[PDB]
RNA sequence: UUGACCUCAAAUCAGGUAGGAGUACCCGCUGAACUUAAGCAUAUCAAUAAGCGGAGGAAAAGAAACCAACCGGGAUUGCCUUAGUAACGGCGAGUGAAGCGGCAAAAGCUCAAAUUUGAAAUCUGGUACCUUCGGUGCCCGAGUUGUAAUUUGGAGAGGG
RNA sequence: AUAUUGGCGAGAGACCGAUAGCGAACAAGUACAGUGAUGGAAAGAUGAAAAGAACUUUGAAAAGAGAGUGAAAAAGUACGUGAAAUUGUUGAAAGGGAAGGGCAUUUGAUCAGACAU
RNA sequence: GUCGAAUUUGGGUAUAGGGGCGAAAGACUAAUCGAACCAUCUAGUAGCUGGUUCCUGCCGAAGUUUCCCUCAGGAUAGCAG
RNA sequence: CGUGGAGGUCAGUGACGAAGCCUAGACCGUAAGGUCGGGUCGAACGGCCUCUAGUGCAGAUCUUGGUGGUAGUAGCAAAUAUUCAAAUGAGAACUUUGAAGACUGAAGUGGGGAAAGGUUCCACGUCAACAGCAGUUGGACGUGGGUUAGUCGAUCCUAAGAGAUGGGGAAGCUCCGUUUCAAAGGCCUGAUUUUAUGCAGGCCACCAUCGAAAGGGAAUCCGGUUAAGAUUCCGGAACCUGG
RNA sequence: AAACUUUCAACAACGGAUCUCUUGGUUCUCGCAUCGAUGAAGAACGCAGCGAAAUGCGAUACGUAAUGUGAAUUGCAGAAUUCCGUGAAUCAUCGAAUCUUUGAACGCACAUUGCGCCCCUUGGUAUUCCAGGGGGCAUGCCUGUUUGAGCGUCAUUU
């Protein structure tokens, strides 16, 4: 997630890890709507790499799944 | 010349990297080498 | 020969090359040859011209191969201050910012 | 490198342009390789010879000879009007050769050895090994950055008195070995033998499968 | 005539790049050439030092010391 | 009117399969000239370069339809020899390999042809030490079925 | 079965040392040339360390002159070393269509020895 | 010179190397043509040209003999060290 | 005599300065060469005995790099073609503005395009370079902006032509064939139908597809707008296509 | 007499040789057995707060995960806001992932980002028309499965 990882690793629904993801996303987007001078970004980078942490942690706990 | 993306995108890139040396890199604590060194001049070398 | 695995290796073994000797006191009490120069530590620049001069090794620019000592800094005749890159294994570990990890390591 | 700069697809130009009948290449961009390559006289062309693996790299000498050889200069290790001038620095007791108690075939310690090999009177020389000025020619740049005269060589029988390893200059052997290099390296006649057990007393032990001989009477 | 005066007529082509490689090389009218002759491409080579080297995408067969030798 | 036997297909209907790549070096096919002959055809160059189609960790070869005198020897492979010699040749220029000897590495073996027509094989399902499409089982179900076992250098006997 | 060699890995060399060495020590199979296949380079080094130089001179400005940094700017990102062709300046000398040798000497310039105590 | 017809010309297409195409010149075929261009064979060959790198000291020449598809080479004598 | 390198030994030389470089300065060789001094720089290097080879240059119309005499020379000469004055600038023959004078005088030096070009377009900033004198100016350098569709075009169609598959030649890359060789190719309305899918019947090698920004070819125009677009954006007024 | 001209001095100056430098090359030797339809080699086009390229990477884009190292900073200390005792960008990592548009290239094509067909699920709300997300349709052969073909041909209660 934004951690951790050791965190996102558990355990809310696909419809829970959901608005976590959708959340971080509306983040990244607004985080862009900033776009104004500097720009650091810095936590655009943060929010991003995290966006993925979510994404990846999300595509495994549906895999070990298929693995049953 | 009403182009086609194939040659569009490319046209666009000519632009995107048609730019003078970055200047940060100039002081990367290592070396860096000066001058764009790859420098199309839409009047010297030419596209496709 | 090689000497490039040297002048071109990864931090994961650039610290352990950027190493440093321990204080007589330390090299007696704690009882270890030396170690992997650590940050919040303190030291006393042994044989370099900024000799005997002392203080804390704020940061260590490994990707510059050399560690820096807080107070000991290079002075601009131009109303400005700039650090004086110091070469680790030519100083002397006054006191170590001992941490459970660095601790354990003492073996 | 076989592909030795006959790596261009270049030509001559048919006499008719002032230039000379050497291969040339290109065009265009720039100057070269529109120049003139594939040739010795030019730049980055074949060596003359152009060398090769195939050469006579190794050489062959005969036994009975490398024997009158190794021999010729076992017997240099005595008469040390030479073994003075051939390197090693001696006073060394009125005893050439100059043997050591068959103890040293053990001496599992360096100093106990070194130092021993020293009260054995070798100091004077075990030091010369220590005017070590560092090379010259570009040798350096290629893993050979040393230049230290030769030293003291102790003859074994049982082990390598390998305490004497890191010993700076002195070199150990055995009995039925010794390169006709070592036994007078500097490939000149004369080297120091701090000897040993059945060593001096049981060098020969000749044969082998034959050997030895010589003839000029009273060497006077 | 044969030269200058002509010459300045170049205005058709031998190119349109490719889809593989693409160093300008599909005989527009002929179709496919100068390297990956779409189709069967097979690089289409010979014996004369090319390169034709480049970067993969494999070398991750530094596995080996870890194939089923560290895959399981 | 209703089953098969048989050649032939059609299925996105099930599941695998190949196809490209590629320095070296291995199996093939296919094939120059330049060159030397002080000419030039013969020929040499050369079973060489180029072209093409196939592998591998090597490949290929290998248990003789061999070498051999008597003497005898005993699958290949490699090396040292054999040997610049037997031969081949405008017998010119040039080609030019073998086989009891010393090494290196060592291995030997299975089919077809013979009977009791198969109780031997694919799967796919249920379950199984093996945790989902999967190492192998068992039972069972469709399918295969001139392809279950002794016997093959030497014979083991093959049968009694 | 040293039965065969340049992709992985690692040892090493009387090998080259930047017009040598693979063409490529370097954003090199690059810049760049050719419709095309192909063809294809030049190019390393301030220092130990940027410590890369904050009045005044026009500044169009670029710089200069002093300044300051350093062990040195006879190290100024035109940066170790900096030969030669070749050019400037200072200094001397010689010249009636020409270049410059060779033997002897005059003159000027300059140098060593011999010092004899 | 010709200037509405064997006209002029864009685009698209077709013919590629002893092969194309040619109201024929040996023309043209990417400035290339009495056989294109690129790479390779390939450092092709060379009885002919050119150059062939540091000192002094010694000795010191041939052009003529004979056989060659030798006539600028080579063998063979003879001269030399 | 001299060179790169290897064995040796001289306990050789040296940051108090090793190489290399610079000297009508000194001395040794008959000479290859050698040795000092002095200036100079910066980390290495030599004598002797031997070993080794990519070991010595003036040439080869030699290689590559660099220079000069030629020489501030040749040269910078295609349309009558240019002028006053401001202004802006450190500086105007050349920049902008004004005025004057003259051209191209609709088969244009004007108003769009093709093909090719890629941002040269527009704004802003500013002159090392480039422009062949100059530069304040530019297409130049720096940072930013601007390409808006049911009706324009491409998309579909067929042209020469190119081309897979039914197959056939070739050791083979591949060659050859779309007009003379199962199952056809599918689709269709009705159909065995409560939404699969036979069937009633029909057309049936359709012998794949690619190939036109000038051919073929559904449907828009007027006005307004910008630093730079526009038959689109936006205003109004439309017509086509599919449902 | 100068200018000029030559000549040799020193100083600059053109030029970049000589000297020493070496994260290259070159040749040696010794281990080792691996590409792809489970989509390779190769190509585009993109991805940093700031980036042109070399480099790494793929819309999870100089990187996600996971390990141990780590124990302390990375793109190491360019700046920069930067963030840290719950483990930071480094190594290893390939007992995980993501892997655009492609290429043996793949439903048809492909100088275009062009053109179809299924199945699932959303809007218009009648499945049959138009738009959204998900899954899918190459070929040659292997083997079984499953339907139908001939006057190849067997036998059946007619």
């Amino acid at each position: 997630m934004a951690g951790v990882k050791a965190y996102e690793l558990r355990t809310k629904s696909k419809e829970q890890l959901a608005s976590q993801l959708v959340d971080l996303k509306k983040e990244l987007a607004e985080l862009k709507v900033q776009k104004l001078s500097r720009p650091s970004l810095p936590k655009i980078k943060t929010v991003r790499k995290s966006i993925a942490c979510v994404l990846t942690v999300i595509n495994e706990q549906q895999r070990e799944a298929v693995r049953q | 010349a009403q182009k086609s993306f194939r040659i569009k995108q490319k046209m666009a890139k000519a632009k995107k990297q048609n730019r003078p040396l970055p200047q940060w890199i100039r002081l990367r604590t290592n070396n860096t080498i000066r001058y764009n060194a790859k420098r199309r001049n839409w009047r010297r070398t030419k596209m496709n | 020969k090689a000497r490039k695995a040297y002048f071109t290796a990864p931090s994961s073994q650039r610290r352990v090359l950027l190493s440093a000797p321990l204080s007589k006191e330390l090299r007696a009490q704690y009882g270890i040859k030396a170690l992997p120069i650590r940050r919040d530590d303190e030291v006393l620049v042994v044989r370099g011209s900024k000799k005997g001069q002392e203080g804390k090794i704020s940061s260590v620019y490994r990707l510059k191969f050399a560690v820096q000592v807080d107070k000991v800094t290079k002075e601009k005749v131009n109303g400005a201050s700039v650090p004086i890159n110091l070469h680790p294994s030519k100083l002397v570990i006054t006191k170590l910012h001992l941490d459970k990890d660095r601790k354990a390591l003492i073996q | 490198s076989e592909k030795a700069g006959h790596q261009t697809s270049a030509e001559s130009w048919g006499t008719g342009r002032a230039v000379a009948r050497i291969p040339r290449v290109g065009g265009g961009g720039t100057g070269r390789s529109g120049q003139g390559a594939f040739g010795n006289m030019c730049r980055g062309g074949r060596m003359f010879a152009p060398t090769k693996t195939w050469r006579k790299w190794n050489v062959k000498v005969n036994h009975n000879e490398k024997r009158y050889a190794t021999a010729s200069a076992i017997a240099a290790t005595a008469v040390a009007s030479l073994v003075l001038a051939r390197g090693h620095r001696v006073e060394k007791i009125p005893e050439i050769p100059l043997v050591v108690s068959t103890d040293l075939e053990s001496i599992q310690k360096t100093k106990e050895a070194v130092a021993a090999l020293k009260a054995v009177g070798a100091h004077s020389d075990l030091l010369k090994v220590l005017k070590s000025k560092l090379r010259a020619g570009k040798g350096k740049y290629r893993n050979r950055r040393w230049r230290r005269g030769p030293l003291v060589v102790y003859a074994e029988d049982n082990g390598i008195v390998k305490a004497l390893r890191n010993v700076p200059g002195v070199e150990t052997a055995n009995v039925a070995s010794l390169n006709l290099l070592q036994l007078a390296p500097g490939a000149h006649l004369g080297r120091f033998v701090i000897w040993t057990e059945a060593a001096f007393t049981k060098l020969d032990q000749v044969w082998g499968s034959e050997t030895v001989a010589s003839s000029k009477v009273g060497y006077t | 005539g044969k030269g200058t005066p002509s010459f300045g007529k170049r205005h058709n082509k031998s190119h349109t790049l490719c889809n593989r490689c693409g160093r300008r090389s599909f005989h527009v009218q002929k179709k496919t050439c100068s390297s990956c002759g779409y189709p069967a491409a097979k690089t289409r080579s010979y014996n004369w030092g090319a390169k034709a080297k480049r970067r993969h995408t494999t070398g991750t067969g530094r596995m080996r010391y870890l194939k089923h030798v560290s895959r399981r």
